[PDB]
């Protein structure tokens, strides 16, 4: 109801992704990872079904893993031709390429909450509950698998694709007003299921299983505590990082962190950089749980001496 | 004195090795050089049976060629049925620990061998269904490796005492007790007449007994490590046997000596079980390389190795309608091959 | 590539002119915002958003 | 299923002929066996005399004991007065294998020769059965007993005309301590097996407590291989 | 060995009465327990099955449903429960025994048969005698032919002949073709041809009187032959 | 004593001596004859088709 010539808040947002200096590098870190977890990981795929006779608790966990693991890269270069370019399709080719990343995201780590409980059984429990590994060894992986479908159906529900101003359109979960206040909500409850109980569970089991390495006097607990201390300081590498920013713009969306325009910048410069540390969580798992041990080192160099 | 008796004895010893000699005027690997090969034998694994859960350790024919007997070391005894896979019975061991099985000719009985050395008899086509014992025959002293079936009331078992025993079925007592061997047997085979059977010791020795008097015919010493399996050709005048020398070695019974060694130049590991096929050409061998091999019987080349095993070749045997031959390997699966 | 954020995170409140400014950037409170966002601009390079629920604003995105 | 009436009753009974080795093969693979090695005079029959839960089988006799939930089985193949070349790969597989020596037969001599002295022939025993081809990943329970025997023996005649080259005092401590890792120093295999030493009594009943404590290393030291962690 | 049973006694139609086969003497467990009864004046018909470990349960066309069967293998009993019979139930039902192997003999023990009293696709097996009078010393044979082809893709045709004494329970004679149940003498001799078969006596006594159902095994429901009567 | 069981040794051989020995290029002829004369009868030196054979598939 005046004339003011103030207009200088500089309340201005800002989304800067110009000359695409992070998506020039992660197409070529996605397809590195690409053909090294389809060779690197269909070996774990051979060594188990060329032979067929190993069939133990952790014979059939290591079949599960690679099989998770490798069609978990199946979904690899399309989610990376996104990457650089935005979405390329319709709504069926995110709703399920998306549901196939995340049914393998959950079984991808609820087997290593699994394969954890039955490190903690085969070696504890040695005397007793060792019967109960064996007896439903079939049931407990199903049961594993038929959870990552129950949480990742809210995924294939809310998917379709999104378009918007300044931004190459990529697939978005929810509809209404609370898009946003929703899609936390299907982010932070799965995604602490999907972490903070694999990462209980692993904590109170490989804790008890190197409470008794540590008693326990045979010739190698030396490397067996060595592989063990790597195993959790692999998991915690690859998807804390990942589970803490993510954490991060969880609390800068409510009340908690204060917004500015190059922070939440950083936190999206955070957020892809951490999702290059949960890719490389597909990398090497072949790497340390099957081909650490001396059963797939003779297994392995058995199938090429043969051939 | 003790040194002039033994004197006498390596005379008599050098009368028989000068009378093999005087005999020997051109060998087999001579008078079949006109012969044709047999070509590359390619066998294919028809059935496999993956029943036990332990090491095989022995396995026998019925003479309907059919039926199959299997010997693990968990305590179990499966007669499989080998058209089919079936299993028709699971006989429980009452000693865990068994070195051979052998099954009836009247398809009535199968023994398993045993660690214990008491040689358990086992009763199948029975009333109330079950499969009990029908006697064991304690009375061996060391353990016992083979025991074949002369009929269903004597039974002929090499044992770990050295004394290869016959006994009945009817009464538990034995009959003769067959000694002379000074390293303890290891396998025996009888002859397709059922007069004659040969038995191969550890002291690289084979001897021929016969069945109703009770004393060595012949004595056979080609080998320089133990013979460990031992079996006939088909019409009961040559036998071969097989040793850790990697050499299976093929003797007669009219000649007194060695006619043919089976050596391959690649191989260095035993044998454990050599069985001939119908007609008498194609010798199989199993060795513990986890191969089978398969010589030719009448020219010492070779045919197609049956490999597949993941583990040693502990048994074999030809059906006595020459159709299959089956491997029992330390893996529990038998193939049988064709 | 999957992260939105409004184009808002502030509003100035203190009235002005309407026949100051030259455009007009509207956008809808769908599948991304939380709230309705306007997004007014000069040609001097400046630029700022906007709250719907004081009263003077429900004058000026009008007048203009 | 083009199958006769009576031939699909057959597979039906081979499918319970089935169920019944599966379902018991997961009743034998959770019991442990254990061979039971040793002179036949050198206290072999005394350690079955501690706890035994179960005339024919004159050659091996099993022991069927059981010690908190867990079946063991011991089997003393002592009438085996035959080649050991010949039966000891069945035991192949065998859990881990409880070996006995007797502390007083440092100064016994044999019996057939007045040379080769028992303590020097069990070394020679022990050394065929630790460096044999067929047992390299079980380990060796090994027990010393008569150990209420072999104290008031060295303090009236000495050790070293048993091992030449001792160089040491005569206490109990410190010279049943040289016999102990003098049979540690005869695996060539050093980091495939571990050696469980003991110096068990005749009268205590702390060595049934000992060979599960050392059951539970070599059990779990089975299960690092199949895990993969080892 | 004896497979003893009991039960039935007189019961009004529609009603139930269960029926117990208590066996005692085997190993119940490995044998598929069968159930056939006998009409009065009628042969023998198939009307139950249960295979070893209560795993495959067969029933006939007429009894389908409405009987229903269970095995006690701890407690060596088995039972037929008879839910709403007819007034064409009422017959002697036999509890028979039967493993099934290779080279086995089904069929091979007979209980001794209760009385089941009320009050008011499938192969077929004709037998073209009936009645025929003999004496002993002539050789007789006995025809049995069938409908469908009874020789099997695997050299087996499986025709179970059988026996029935007057008064006592049948038993066992030949089974699959031209093999002898254990403890029949040599003069019982079958001979097959597919579809037509023949049991030949060679030398016949006072013993062997009485009638001689022929039975197939081809599928269930295995059906009986109306037997012929050997007489004086 | 331990000459008696050296004396049954002696007395062994004295029977090993007495048996005839055919010359081998006669015992090699009859193992040729056999091996012949049942060549056609063998299913692992002649292969037969999978219709006349028990193990088809
Ligand atoms: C909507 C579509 C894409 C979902 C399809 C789910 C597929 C990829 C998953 C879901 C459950 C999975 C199965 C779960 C369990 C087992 C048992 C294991 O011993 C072998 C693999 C196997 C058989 C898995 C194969 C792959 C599987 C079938």
């Amino acid at each position: 109801s005046s004339t003011l010539p103030p207009f200088l808040l500089d309340a201005a947002p800002c989304e800067p992704e110009s000359l695409e200096i992070n998506k020039y590098f992660v197409v070529i870190i996605y397809a590195l990872v690409f053909l090294l977890s389809l060779l690197g990981n269909s070996l774990v795929m051979l060594v188990i079904l060329y032979s067929r006779v190993g069939r133990s608790v952790t014979d059939v966990y290591l079949l599960n893993l690679a099989l998770a693991d490798l069609l978990f890269a199946l979904t690899l270069p399309i989610w990376a031709a996104s990457k650089v370019n935005g979405w390329i399709f319709g709504t069926f080719l995110c709703k399920v390429v998306s549901l196939l990343k995340e049914v393998n995201f959950y079984s991808g780590i609820l087997l290593l909450a699994c394969i954890s409980v039955d490190r903690y059984l085969a070696i504890v429990h040695a005397t007793r509950t060792l019967t109960q590994k064996r007896y439903l060894v079939k049931f407990i992986c199903l049961s594993i698998w038929g959870l990552s479908l129950l949480l990742a159906l809210p995924v294939l529900l809310f998917r379709r694709t999104v378009y918007s101003s300044n931004v190459s359109p990529a697939c978005y979960e929810d509809m209404g007003n609370n898009t946003a206040n929703w899609r936390m909500l299907l982010r932070i409850l799965p995604q602490s299921f999907g972490f903070i109980v694999p990462l209980l569970i692993m904590l109170f089991c490989y804790g008890f299983t190197l409470r008794t390495l540590f008693k326990a006097h045979m010739g190698q607990k030396h490397r067996a505590m060595r592989v063990i201390f790597a195993v959790v300081l692999i998991f915690l590498l690859c998807w804390l990082p990942y589970n803490l920013v993510l954490l991060a713009d969880t609390l800068m969306r409510t009340q908690v962190i204060q917004e500015t325009c190059e922070r939440r910048n950083h936190i999206d410069r955070a957020l892809d950089a951490t999702e290059i540390l949960g890719i490389l969580h597909s990398c090497l798992n072949p790497l340390i749980y099957a081909f650490i041990g001396q059963k797939f080192r003779h297994g392995l160099l058995k199938i090429l001496a043969i051939h | 004195e003790l040194d002039q008796l033994r004197q006498e004895a390596e005379q008599l010893k050098n009368q028989i090795r000068d009378a093999r000699k005087a005999c020997a005027d051109a060998t087999l690997s001579q008078i079949t050089n006109n012969i044709d090969p047999v070509g590359r034998i390619q066998m294919r694994t028809r059935r496999t049976l993956r029943g036990h859960l332990a090491k095989i350790y022995a396995m026998h024919w019925g003479t309907d060629s059919r039926l199959l007997v299997s010997a693990s070391q968990d305590g179990k005894l499966i007669i499989w049925d080998s058209y089919t896979t079936n299993k028709v019975h699971a006989i429980p061991l009452r000693s865990s620990w068994v070195m051979t099985c052998a099954y009836a000719p009247s398809g009535n009985y199968v023994a398993c061998g045993g660690l214990d050395n008491i040689c358990s008899i086992y009763n199948l086509k029975t009333r109330e269904g079950n499969v009990r014992v029908s006697r064991e025959l304690a009375g061996h002293t060391g353990y016992l490796s083979c025991c074949r079936f002369l009929d269903d009331n004597q039974i002929v078992t090499s044992s770990g005492d050295t004394t290869c025993a016959l006994w009945d079925i009817e009464t538990g007592q034995q009959t003769t007790t067959f000694t002379g061997h000074t390293g303890d047997v290891m396998s025996l085979s009888l002859a397709p007449d059922t007069r004659l059977f040969v038995s191969g010791a550890c002291d690289a020795s084979a001897k021929l007994w016969d069945v109703r008097e009770g004393m060595c015919r012949q004595t056979f010493t080609g080998h320089e490590s133990d013979i460990n399996a031992i079996c006939f050709f088909p019409n009961g005048n040559a036998f071969a046997t097989g040793s850790d020398d990697a050499t299976c070695r093929l003797f007669d019974l009219r000649a007194d000596q060695e006619l043919m060694t089976y050596s391959h130049d690649n191989i260095i590991c035993g044998i454990t079980s050599v069985s001939f096929s119908k007609s008498g050409r194609l010798l199989l061998a199993g060795y513990d390389d986890f191969n089978c091999n398969v010589w030719d019987a009448l020219k010492a080349d070779r045919a197609g190795v049956l490999a597949g095993h993941d583990n040693r070749v502990s048994c074999l045997g030809v059906t006595d309608d020459g159709m299959a031959v089956a491997t029992g390997s330390w893996d529990s699966f038998l193939k049988i091959w064709n | 590539a999957k992260e939105l954020r409004c184009q808002c995170i502030k509003t100035y409140s203190k009235p002005f002119h309407p026949k100051f400014i030259k455009e007009l950037r509207v956008i809808e409170s769908g599948p991304h915002c939380a709230n309705t966002e306007i997004i007014v601009k000069l040609s001097d390079g400046r630029e700022l958003c906007l709250d719907p629920k004081e009263n003077w604003v429900q004058r000026v995105v009008e007048k203009f | 299923c083009t199958l006769s009436a009576e031939d699909k009753a057959a597979v039906e009974r081979s499918k319970m002929i089935d169920r019944n080795l599966r379902e018991d093969g997961e009743k034998a693979a959770r019991e442990v066996k254990l061979l039971l090695l040793g002179a036949g005079e050198s206290g072999k029959s005394t350690i079955v005399k501690q706890m035994k839960i179960i005339v024919k089988t004159t050659g091996i006799v099993e022991t069927h004991f059981t010690f908190k939930d867990l079946h063991f089985k011991m089997f003393d193949v002592g009438g085996q007065r035959s080649e050991r070349k010949k039966w000891i790969h069945c035991f192949e597989g065998v859990t881990a294998i409880i070996f006995c020596v007797a502390l007083s037969d440092y100064d016994l001599v044999l019996a057939e020769d007045e040379e080769m002295n028992r303590m020097h022939e069990s070394m020679k025993l022990f050394d065929s059965i630790c460096n044999n081809k067929w047992f390299t990943d079980t380990s060796i329970i090994l027990f010393l007993n008569k150990k209420d025997l072999f104290e008031e023996k060295i303090k009236k005649s000495p050790l070293t005309i048993c091992y030449p080259e001792y160089a040491g005092s005569n206490t109990y401590e410190e010279a049943a301590a040289y016999i102990q890792c003098q049979f540690e120093d005869l695996n060539k295999r050093k980091d495939t097996k571990e050696i469980y030493t003991h110096f068990t009594c005749a009268t205590d009943t702390k060595n049934v407590q000992f060979v599960f404590d050392a059951v539970t290393d070599v059990i779990i030291k089975n299960n690092l291989k199949d895990c993969g962690l080892f | 060995v004896q497979l003893v049973e009991s039960g039935g006694g007189l019961v009004q139609p529609g009603g139930s009465r269960k029926l117990s086969c208590s066996a005692s003497g085997f190993a119940f467990s490995s044998f598929g327990m069968h159930w056939v009864r006998q009409a009065p004046e009628k042969g023998l018909e198939w009307v139950a099955y249960i295979s070893s470990g209560s795993g495959t349960i067969y029933y006939a066309d007429t009894v389908k449903g409405r009987f229903t069967i269970s095995r006690d293998d701890p407690k060596n009993t088995l039972f037929l429960q008879m839910t709403s019979l007819r007034s064409e139930d009422t017959a002697m039902y036999y509890c028979v025994r039967s493993i099934y192997y290779y080279g086995s003999s089904p069929f091979d023990f007979w209980g001794q048969g209760t009385t089941l009293t009320v009050s008011s696709s499938d192969i077929v097996m004709t037998q073209a005698t009936s009645s025929v009078p003999v004496t002993p010393g002539e050789s007789v044979s006995i025809s049995c032919r069938s409908s469908k082809s009874l020789l099997h893709s695997n050299g087996n045709t499986y025709l179970y002949w059988f026996l029935q004494r007057p008064g006592q329970s049948p038993q066992l004679l030949i089974y699959r073709m031209s093999n002898l149940a254990s403890g029949v003498p040599d003069r019982f001799s079958g001979s097959g041809s597919g579809t037509a078969f023949t049991l030949t006596i060679s030398r016949l006594e006072a013993e062997d009187v009485g009638v001689y159902y022929c039975m197939q095994h081809l599928e269930y429901p295995l059906t009986f032959g109306a037997g012929t009567k050997l007489e004086l | 004593a331990s000459i008696a069981q050296a004396r049954k040794l002696v007395e062994q051989l004295k029977m090993e001596a007495n048996i005839d020995r055919i010359k081998v290029s006669k015992a090699a002829a009859d193992l040729m004859a056999y091996c012949e004369a049942h060549a056609k009868e063998d299913p692992l030196l002649t292969p037969v088709p999978a219709s006349e054979n028990p193990f088809r598939e």
